[PDB]
């Protein structure tokens, strides 16, 4: 699994990918901001011991090339970094 | 017993053990007879021969392809289509497996099978269950078995992907899905479409709006929960429109409140 290794070299977690969606170029600037040339796969891990969902954002299957990493707290707070 | 699923005691067949013959035949998944005509209808269609044999080649390459073949057409095999009072679509299935092996894709959205860790949108989903009282406590598993028994049609709009890969069988699936959905709204009258984000909602746009009941949201993605979303209305003359965020919607209660108001039984979220 080189997506959660990208997760790992980014944070330190270790984590499990649970899900994913597909956005749409202009889904992702309303919640990123920038807006990204193509649809990303939002890869959503969650990890309890900080309780944050930690999602990658790539480009679609199957080139998977890193975007973005949000990191989102328990009131839904996004820490967004660009990549 | 095929939706009932439970990772201690978990033993279905592998894609690959299903076909060492890697040549992928669809019509041994399916079991339930009321899916015939509807699947001869797409036996009958340009893509099914690409599809399986687009399917084969994952397993020769050779790529652990989920759900497991016996869970694929979980949903449909359970419900016969006359008795289905909602779709509920998904769009990519779970990727991920259990430390076992076991893997989180069970062949029908959402869902895991018993014993398995609970992903987060499966998560809001109780978590808005409980905000509109239809749920006094989350349950300790992920397994929707007793909604689909229901009526719940829980689907994936890609039926499958590869095990820790997403999105890869997005489009392979494309074609199938819409014949589903079209098979749904062209022949059966008052069913319900729950449309959780945009693309959900793109398949919904070709449900006929006044057959049809339509309830629109974003998706319980972690991400999407708590946002609204933007497209086009579903009417002949589109306007662009915002739809409500996921948390904010009494889905369930909508659900029941528009059986119980066509004579049909309501169905019991709890877990």
């Amino acid at each position: 699994t080189n997506l959660s290794d990208i997760i790992e070299k980014e944070t330190g977690k270790q984590l499990v990918i649970q899900e994913s969606i597909l956005m749409l170029p202009e889904e992702v600037e309303e919640v990123i901001g920038n807006k990204p040339e193509s649809d990303i796969l939002v890869h959503t891990a969650y990890d309890e011991s900080t309780d944050e969902n930690v999602m990658l954002l790539t480009s679609d299957a199957p080139e998977y090339k890193p975007w973005a990493l949000v990191i989102q707290d328990s009131n839904g707070e996004n820490k967004i970094k660009m990549l | 017993e095929y939706i009932l699923i439970d990772a201690n005691n978990y033993h279905f067949k592998s894609w690959i053990e299903c076909f060492p013959d890697c040549k992928v035949n669809l019509k041994l998944l399916l079991f339930r007879p009321e899916w015939f005509d509807f699947f001869k209808y797409v036996e009958s269609k340009t893509y099914f021969p690409q599809l399986e044999s687009k399917l084969s080649s994952y397993l020769e390459k050779r790529q652990r392809i989920v759900p497991y073949p016996e869970l694929l057409f979980n949903t449909m095999n359970v419900l016969p289509p006359g008795k289905i009072k909602v779709v509920i679509l998904g769009q990519d299935p779970y990727p991920g497996s259990c430390i076992s092996g076991v893997p989180y894709a069970m062949g029908c959205s959402f869902s895991v099978p018993l014993n398995c860790p609970v992903p987060k949108s499966l998560a809001n989903i109780y978590t808005n269950l409980i905000k509109f009282n239809h749920m006094r406590k989350a349950p300790k598993h992920g397994c929707l078995a007793s909604w689909i028994l229901q009526g719940t049609f829980m689907i994936n709009s890609a039926f499958t992907t590869v095990l820790n890969e997403s999105g890869v069988h997005a489009r392979t699936w494309e074609s199938f899905t819409a014949d589903l959905i079209d098979y749904l709204t062209d022949n059966y009258d008052d069913l319900i479409f729950v449309a959780w984000g945009a693309h959900a909602h793109k398949l919904c746009q070709r449900v006929d709006p006044k057959k049809h009941y339509i309830i629109t949201s974003s998706h319980p993605s972690p991400l999407s929960v708590s946002n609204t979303m933007t497209s086009m209305s579903y009417g002949p003359n589109p306007k662009k429109v915002t739809y409500p965020s996921f948390n904010s919607v009494d889905h369930f209660g909508k659900i029941n409140e528009h059986l119980k108001s066509r004579n049909k039984k309501p169905i019991f979220w709890d877990l």
